[PDB]
RNA sequence: UCUGUUCUCAGUUCGGAUCGCAGUCUGCAACUCGACUGCGUGAAGCUGGAAUCGCUAGUAAUCGCGGAUCAGCAUGCCGCG
RNA sequence: UGGUGGCGAUAGCGAAGAGGUCACACCCGUUCCCAUACCGAACACGGAAGUUAAGCUCUUCAGCGCCGAUGGUAGUCGGGGGUUUCCCCCUGUGAGAGUAGGACGCCGCCAA
RNA sequence: UCGCCUCCUAAAAGGUAACGGAGGCGCCCAAAGGUUCCCUCAGAAUGGUUGGAAAUCAUUCGCAGAGUGUAAAGGCACAA
């Protein structure tokens, strides 16, 4: 029983560690991301109420994309995140990643919102 | 002649005593103990002639249990020599004495000679001294 | 390469085979002779049944480490016999007798 | 050992800067990208 | 590929329905090949680390890892600087090819190769070997190599206890 | 995984002495062995040579 | 000594001492303490400072051969080529 | 059930027992993005054979650790005495592991 | 001994003397700065080489024993 290191713990280090310099305040919140093996989700956080304004998941019952977790999927999820801003229009918000590295799902869970004019 | 063997600062304060020990308020770990009513400096040379009046009248016993250890140095000036100039240099040192401090513990010897052995032993020393039993 | 260790290139068998431990000019001429390899071969040209054959009859033979391990076994019994001879191997004297004081000086 | 280093700019030549270096460590003429107040851009400065 | 298969097929179901497991993917397994060289010549020779740089390179298909010395050594002439030994790490299907080599040729290729003992665990089931001459296959350019120096195995699994790790080498076929 | 920094290995196969073959990965393609495992008696069982070579003298004077 | 092949300058096919195994002979008996043989092991030693020895018509140097004390034991000694 | 915040560890470290069809995570392969001075161990890319033992969530314990009052003392602001390297009395204040006990969780918002 | 820094004396804000008790400074760094990203040491136990209490490795424990350019005090492993 060789000790593997769990992937959350040192995704909440790296994520806490990214936190301590930005959090989602009224009229600036903050667009959070989680990139599980099967399922994407965003949110839109405040932070001194803690609340959700909108979020976004892949597994949500219309507009299904069929790779699920693929980065078109992202992008995808990336649109549906960029209406729910367009009913509960914001129109800037600050990207959190998770600790996820800038490169993937994340990449194109930004370049969605820069697309559809989400001003990081 | 009792010396630690290491001190970080060799010349400290003379302090100031007042009040109760905080601790050894009690014999423990003998059977028959001495104790301290009046608060004052005892050396290296007290408790080491204590310690030889004790274990030279029993010439018995299980041991001896001083309970006390000298830490404090106390320092000297050369005689005859203008006042000031710096701190003297140390000359010994002195275990603190508070009121209600054990100060020997006696295990394994019997009454009226722990009573004389006590007895001659608290004449040694120059504070106000009282016997007590273990409860 | 035979026994594990290396071998000579550039000379003959009969002289080479002396290189490994434990087996030497005259048994390498009687072994080789049986085998049949005229007595001056380089070893950069055999062929490999010959290579086989020899190396299943070295094989056979006491080369390798097993002569070493028999003479530590034989001699560590002498230690725990004592017996003189086995004190003689403790303090590196000469064993087979001697003039002890005029020479002495391949051992110690 | 380190010397005072007056930095003069490359085209107008105006030092506007002091540094402190070890010439044994850089004994090299020294080459930044600093700030020149007449030429109102960063410009490359040198070792005079 | 080949040891996958094999490991699967005839070393899994045999041991995990021999002793109960709960799970079945709990099975313990092989989980890397790490090798290295300690070599203390830097003070005397500086030099002599591509020296086994080569070979390490003809042992494993990637290059190896000079390692670092953490502190200063003043009776040992160690400075900070001038970094010892070198070291590098097997996974995957590289690590079965090592073992591959490892069984084929380099056990029978030590020619004073006897049973090893037991007791030769870390005490949690990770195993060492040390092998003290670099004659693993002959294109190893032994004939004008450099050094005869050694060379050190550790092989790591994720086996708790050391009964389990033993017998899991001994179906990989470590004599004893 | 880093190009032109790994030295290149092909798929190599092993060729006994007694005509075994096996598989592996190595600089070379092919590879001689002069003595093999299941050739080697120390693997095979019980050992064949050093069983014929492990006799003790025991106390054998009698002839 | 005279004709052929090899080694090609190396601690080597030099050198043979120590060591284990197995023997032959002599003798009541080879451990203390004999010689010799077959093996294997192969050591120091790459012509040696201060100084120092012998040698003038077979002389030095080499190569052997006998003999004496003695059951057996020469590199000692005597003699011969 | 997951994601995500606040509360001093009354939230911890441990000892036991369940769960996975949805999720979470193990696993599988490196074809290009990327990457390890060594590598798919991590960072990535894209799938879902089987797998709750671990990560995760629930039920229990005072083992360890943590929190913790009433009178009780030591110290002391202010008065007043004494044989004054220090003691004693007053209207007040009032310590610290030690015991009363608490506790191996309490509140939000989105997706089931 | 004469200037500057740090601690105690300094009497729970600040300040406070003595030829009182301990040290240090008259520099170093073109990275030993700035930013972006990623972790975790000191020590101990056990296995294996010339490897030796102690070169290098692997595993386990490890809230800070180690680091933080240099003296000390205050801080820091949500890194300083």
């Amino acid at each position: 029983m060789i000790t593997k290191t769990s992937k959350n713990a040192a995704r909440l280090k790296r994520h806490a560690r990214v936190r301590a310099k930005l959090s989602g305040t009224a009229e600036r919140p903050r667009l959070n991301v989680f990139r599980s093996n099967k399922h994407i989700y965003a949110q839109i956080i405040d932070d001194v109420n803690g609340v959700t304004l909108a979020s976004a998941s892949t597994l949500d019952k219309d507009l299904n994309v069929e790779s699920t977790g693929d980065t078109s999927a992202a992008t995808k999820v990336g649109e549906l995140v960029a209406k729910r801003a367009a009913e509960k229009g914001i129109s800037d918000v600050v990207f959190d990643r998770g600790g996820y590295l800038y490169h993937g799902r994340v990449k194109a869970l930004a370049d969605a919102a820069r697309e559809a004019g989400l001003k990081f | 002649m009792l010396l630690p063997k290491r001190v970080k600062y060799r010349r400290e304060h003379r302090g100031k005593m007042r009040g109760r020990a905080k601790g050894g308020t009690e014999v423990h770990f003998g059977e028959f103990g001495i104790q301290a009513l009046e608060a004052s400096w005892i050396t290296n040379r007290q408790i080491e002639a204590a310690r030889i009046a004790m274990t030279r009248y029993m010439k018995r016993g299980g041991k001896v249990w001083i309970k006390i250890f000298p830490s404090k140095p106390y320092t000297a000036k050369p005689l005859e020599v203008r006042m000031g100039s710096g701190k003297g240099a140390p000359e010994g040192w002195v275990a603190v004495v508070k009121p209600g401090k054990v100060l020997f513990e006696i295990s394994g010897v019997s009454e009226e000679v722990a009573r004389e052995a006590l007895r001659l032993a608290s004449h040694k020393l120059p504070i106000k001294t009282k016997f007590v039993k273990r409860e | 390469r035979i026994a594990g260790v290396d071998i000579p290139r550039d000379k003959r068998v009969v002289i080479s085979l002396t290189y490994i431990f434990g087996i030497g000019r005259t048994t390498a001429q009687q072994v080789l002779k049986e085998a049949g390899v005229s007595e001056d071969t380089r070893v950069r040209d055999l062929t490999e049944e010959e290579l086989g054959k020899i190396r299943d009859i070295i094989d056979k033979l006491k080369v390798e480490g097993d002569l070493r391990r028999e003479v530590s076994l034989n001699i560590k019994r002498l230690i725990e016999i004592g017996s003189y001879r086995g004190i003689r191997h403790r303090r590196g004297l000469p064993v087979r007798g001697q003039n002890s004081k005029n020479n002495a000086r391949t051992r110690k | 050992m380190r010397v005072n280093i007056t930095l003069a700019c490359t085209e107008c030549g105006e030092r506007n800067y002091i540094s402190k270096k070890n010439k044994r460590n850089n004994p090299d003429r020294v080459e930044f990208k600093k700030y020149c107040p007449r030429d109102k851009k960063s410009t490359l400065h040198r070792e005079t | 590929n080949r040891l996958k298969e094999k490991y699967n097929k005839e070393i899994a179901p045999a041991l995990m329905t021999k002793f109960n497991y709960d799970s079945v993917m709990q099975v313990p397994k092989i989980e890397k090949i790490v090798i290295n060289m300690g070599v203390g010549d830097a003070v005397q020779n500086a030099k002599a680390i591509d020296s086994a740089v080569e070979e390490l390179t003809f042992i494993a298909g990637q290059k190896p890892v000079v390692t670092r010395a953490k502190k200063s050594i003043a009776g040992f002439r160690l400075r900070e600087g001038m970094p010892i030994g070198a070291k590098v790490t097997l996974r995957g299907e590289r690590m079965y090819d090592f073992l591959d080599k490892l069984i084929s040729v380099s056990l029978p290729r030590v020619r004073d190769f006897r049973g090893v003992s037991k007791k030769s665990f870390d005490g949690r089931g990770n195993y060492t070997l040390g092998i003290k001459e670099q004659l693993i296959f002959p294109e190893i350019d032994y004939d004008k190599v450099t050094k005869v120096r050694g060379m050190d195995i550790v092989i790591v699994t994720t086996a708790n206890t050391d009964e389990e790790a033993r017998e899991l080498l001994t179906q990989v076929g470590m004599p004893f | 995984m880093k190009a032109g920094i790994h030295p290149n290995f092909k798929k190599a196969t092993v060729k006994c002495a007694c005509g075994n073959e096996f598989e592996t990965g190595s600089v070379k393609e092919e590879v001689r062995v002069e003595i093999c495992s299941e050739c080697h008696p120390f693997y095979t069982g019980r050992q064949k040579f050093a069983s014929a070579d492990g006799r003790v003298d025991r106390f054998n004077k009698k002839y």
